[PDB]
RNA sequence: GCGGGGUGGAGCAGCCUGGUAGCUCGUCGGGCUCAUAACCCGAAGGUCGUCGGUUCAAAUCCGGCCCCCGCAACCA
RNA sequence: CUGGUGACUAUAGCAAGGAGGUCACACCUGUUCCCAUGCCGAACACAGAAGUUAAGCUCCUUAGCGUCGAUGGUAGUCGAACUUACGUUCCGCUAGAGUAGAACGUUGCCAGG
RNA sequence: CUGGGGCGGUCGCCUCCUAAAAGGUAACGGAGGCGCUCAAAGGUUCCCUCAGAAUGGUUGGAAAUCAUUCAUAGAGUGUAAAGGCAUAAGGGAGCUUGACUGCGAGACCUACAAGUCGAGCAGGGUCGAAAGACGGACUUAGUGAUCCGGUGGUUCCGCAUG
RNA sequence: UUAUUGGAGGUAGAGCACUGUUUGGACGAGGGGCCCCGGGUUACCGAAUUCAGACAAACUCCGAAUGCCAAUUAAUU
């Protein structure tokens, strides 16, 4: 719990000070961590997506969630209820264990990282981190992967305004580019 | 010529002409305006005529309000046929026009010069007319 | 005489006469139909039934009575007579 | 930032929709059970009059003790049905509250029953 | 439904009930339990 | 009055049965020939008459509009 | 006063500002067990109580919005007389819109304070 | 049938407008659908709430999947339209076959033949802890008399009697 | 038949809350003709939004007069 240990004790008491806090239950927390990979792909082959669901699972070492189109789209090629994504949500112990290894491990790995974007924020708090492909993570490795794919990272924070999950993220030590 | 884009029906059932005017009784846009003090159809045409006519003598000076719109089709029968055998086709554009009804305003010009053009207009129009102010 | 051409309409369904069969303040026997209606523009009140093709229909012998259910429902309850 | 819902209002919506073919008459009272994370609560009413009959409570007194919340449940079951005994409510129906019918809400229930209150 | 069906009591072979299926969605004989009046109780009832 | 048709530059398929633009000629680049034609090789080119509608999706289905074609237009 | 559970067409709502926490209600703490996630103890379920009024919630103020809403007048209209006038007149009924105003609920039963 | 007849069009059924605020009401009046479909898209129990928009985010583009907020229904409801449905009639899952048998007080509609709704009773069941719900489908089209013949069942008849 | 009372229903009128139709104002989400990954500004502003003003047999936030159905209802017939 090296990560919550710091968000209970140090980042707690930073938050507190900066943003004057009246009570502890003010101070902001990640209530959740969901990561998305959209595979379009899945429709020209269903293996596509087979492949996906064991990176993930693996990344995130519990089984993802696969996400069925909304609507039809011709353009996609896309039919309604078709398989066209995976999800996953980490929270408590498994959330904390994944976003310090993303920002100790998997972030480093990235090539060229020049840090994470500062702008990357709904206005609600809640930030969202784009990878180009899923290498970078420890567990996957490239022999085992036929294709590199991205994937969605969003973490979302009980902050109300982006700032304070700045500070909540830069506390966790999160790089960012500047 | 003024008409609807489009209309969900075509062939429509032909207005009520008895009454007074419901709306529109009042210049609102202008400084003067030309009110209907009689009841009949005006034509997409009629309307055009009466425009132009207003703008060549306010010499593009004012501004021109026109206040009706045709929204309402109306249909005809194809020439030399019998009675039944369906509603003919559209044939014209037809706003209602009820006694208070201000056809057109005009700005931007003298009352002289408004009420010479108003005058213009009101021989193009089937229904008579009379030379409007707004009011406080 | 100029040739003719057809309409494509003259068509319309049988009228299924629709609505109050009996009036409020009305006694009814049991089963008495009191309102026919698509959907449920009146609701089954009181002692009122709704029939599959939502027939409104009194379950026991009362009067009729017509309710508001709210700021924009009616129902229709049958209530025994002393 | 994440809303968080309110138990209760939810749970209320779904009380609501149970209510439409659950009601309490003189012949045949409903059971209401409210469930709070500390205490349950049970009323015998009787909707037609719109009058409680009875009542019971972990809260109360001689139910509240050291017990788990099931543990708990059941005394106010067995409390309820003894109440209604005495009212002659020998018939009853069981409103939920819109809480699902499992753990402490079953165990009232069933402690009612036990006791001789049918349902 | 594109099929007339009738259902037969497995046990006395009498054809109680009939109802449609759709053929190619169903392409075997259905089956399904049915009361059974002359058994007065409910038993298999199979398409013929 | 009622049918049919409008698809690379030309002629002609695909529509019935929505997801797929074909064939022959022409055009274009190369070759053969002293040169041309013929012949040989490679290649490009049609928003499917036009506006709308329906549909995830329209050459295709449905409705106007324009153009063209066929048939009918009788009894006094 | 508070809570549970009912009645009523929002005059009851929404929004904004403020206040409140032995109990109560939450948030909350865990997942051993009942039970649960088309993944996730998020929820549901259960076992709890370290912390917290932050939020929900409850209370107070308000009339910005939503809601309610006259009187008077008008449109329309039953009947009648007169007419053929895109009509007139008389009588009864009488809107919609808008205006003044109302309104930040009113209450039944049961258990606690 | 027909604003003479022919020719053209049409013929049954469903929904709306014409229809004059009960119902009903015509023209070769104005608009559209039907001659099905579904083994769940039926029953029940439990659970759930949309479309759209803004912002952030990779393959990803206006638009795929993800996240937050706003959003009262502008979504969905097999299929026309209308009336209904967000206490769902819409969506998901578990279990099922009530898409039961015998019926039926009363009522609607109605020239007749038909057509429609129906509480409740009995038998045997499904789902539910239970109350209870269920005799198809959100409602209203998807259909055709009699004669005759085929097939299955039958404590019915059997031309002197079997 | 009338009086009194209760009810069903959506027409006239009206209105624009919905579905369409529509006039004149402002106004812009976002870049192109335009002036810098280093900013601007004389179309389109089509999205959208807003203020004012109109239209509808198959529009309705509304909504009569009448007519209709009833009442252990009274008067007259
Ligand atoms: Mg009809
Ligand atoms: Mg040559
Ligand atoms: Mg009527
Ligand atoms: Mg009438
Ligand atoms: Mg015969
Ligand atoms: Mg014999
Ligand atoms: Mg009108």
């Amino acid at each position: 719990n090296r990560l919550k240990e710091k968000f209970n004790t140090e980042v707690t008491e930073n938050l507190m000070k900066k943003f004057n806090y009246s009570s502890v239950m003010e101070v902001p927390k990640i209530d959740k961590i969901v990561v998305n990979m959209g595979v379009g792909d899945a429709v020209q082959n269903s293996k596509v997506l087979d492949n996906a669901v064991e990176e993930l699972e693996l990344i995130t070492g519990q089984k993802p969630l696969v996400t069925k189109a909304k609507k039809s789209i011709a353009t996609f090629r896309l039919r309604e209820g078709m398989p066209i994504g995976a999800k996953v949500t980490l929270r408590g112990e498994r959330m904390y264990e994944f976003l310090d290894k993303l920002i100790s491990v998997s972030l480093p790995r990235v090539r060229d990282f020049q840090g994470v974007s500062k702008k990357a924020f709904d206005g609600r708090g809640n930030y969202t981190l784009g990878v180009k492909e899923q290498l970078i993570f420890p567990e996957i490795d490239y022999d085992k992967v036929s294709k590199v794919r991205g994937m969605d990272i969003v973490i979302v924070t009980t902050a109300n305004t982006d700032e304070e999950a700045r500070e909540l993220l830069a506390n966790f030590g999160m790089p960012f580019r500047k | 010529m003024l008409l609807p884009k489009r209309v969900k029906y075509r062939r429509q059932h032909r207005p009520k002409t008895t009454g007074r005017s419901k709306g529109g009784n009042y210049v609102t846009f202008g400084e003067f305006g030309l009110q209907a003090t009689t009841t009949s159809w005006i034509t997409s045409r009629q309307i055009e005529s009466a425009r132009i006519a207003m703008t060549r003598y306010m010499k593009r000076g004012g501004k021109v309000w026109i206040k009706i719109f045709p929204h309402t089709p109306y249909t005809k029968k194809p020439l030399e046929v019998r009675m039944g055998a369906g509603k003919g086709a559209v044939e014209g554009w037809i706003a209602v026009v009820k006694p208070g009804r201000i056809l057109f305003e005009v700005a931007g010009v003298s009352e002289e010069v408004a009420r010479e053009a108003l005058r213009l207009a009101s021989h193009k129009l089937p229904v008579k007319t009379k030379f409007v102010k707004r009011e406080e | 005489k100029k040739g003719v051409s057809s309409t494509k309409n003259g068509r319309d369904s049988e009228s299924k006469r629709l609505g109050a069969k009996r009036a409020d303040g009305q006694f009814v026997t049991g089963g008495s139909i009191l309102y026919r209606q698509r959907g449920t523009k009146i609701y089954p009140g009181e002692n009122v039934g709704r029939g599959g093709d939502d027939t409104l229909f009194a379950k026991i012998d009362g009067v009729v009575k017509f309710e508001r259910k709210g700021r924009d429902k009616k129902q229709v309850s049958v209530y025994a007579v002393a | 930032m994440i809303s968080k819902i309110d138990k209760n209002k939810v749970r209320l919506k779904r009380h609501a929709r149970v209510r439409t073919n659950l009601s309490g008459t003189a012949e045949k009272p409903r059971l209401n059970v409210y469930r709070s994370n500390k205490h349950i609560y049970a009323q015998i009413i009787d909707d037609n009059k719109g009058v409680t009959l009875a009542q019971a409570s972990s809260k109360d007194s001689d139910i509240a003790t050291t017990a788990t919340k099931v543990e708990l449940a059941t005394k106010v079951g067995e409390a309820i049905a003894k109440k209604a005994a005495d009212k002659g409510i020998k018939e009853i129906v069981f409103d939920r509250g819109g809480y699902l019918y499992h753990g402490r809400v079953k165990a009232l229930a069933e402690a009612a029953r036990e006791s001789g209150l049918e349902f | 439904m594109r099929v007339n069906v009738t259902l037969a009591c497995t046990e006395c072979g009498d054809r109680n009930y009939i109802t449609t299926k759709n053929k190619r969605n169903n392409p075997e004989r259905i089956e399904m339990k049915k009361y059974c009046p002359r058994l007065n109780k409910y038993t298999l009832h199979r398409e013929t």
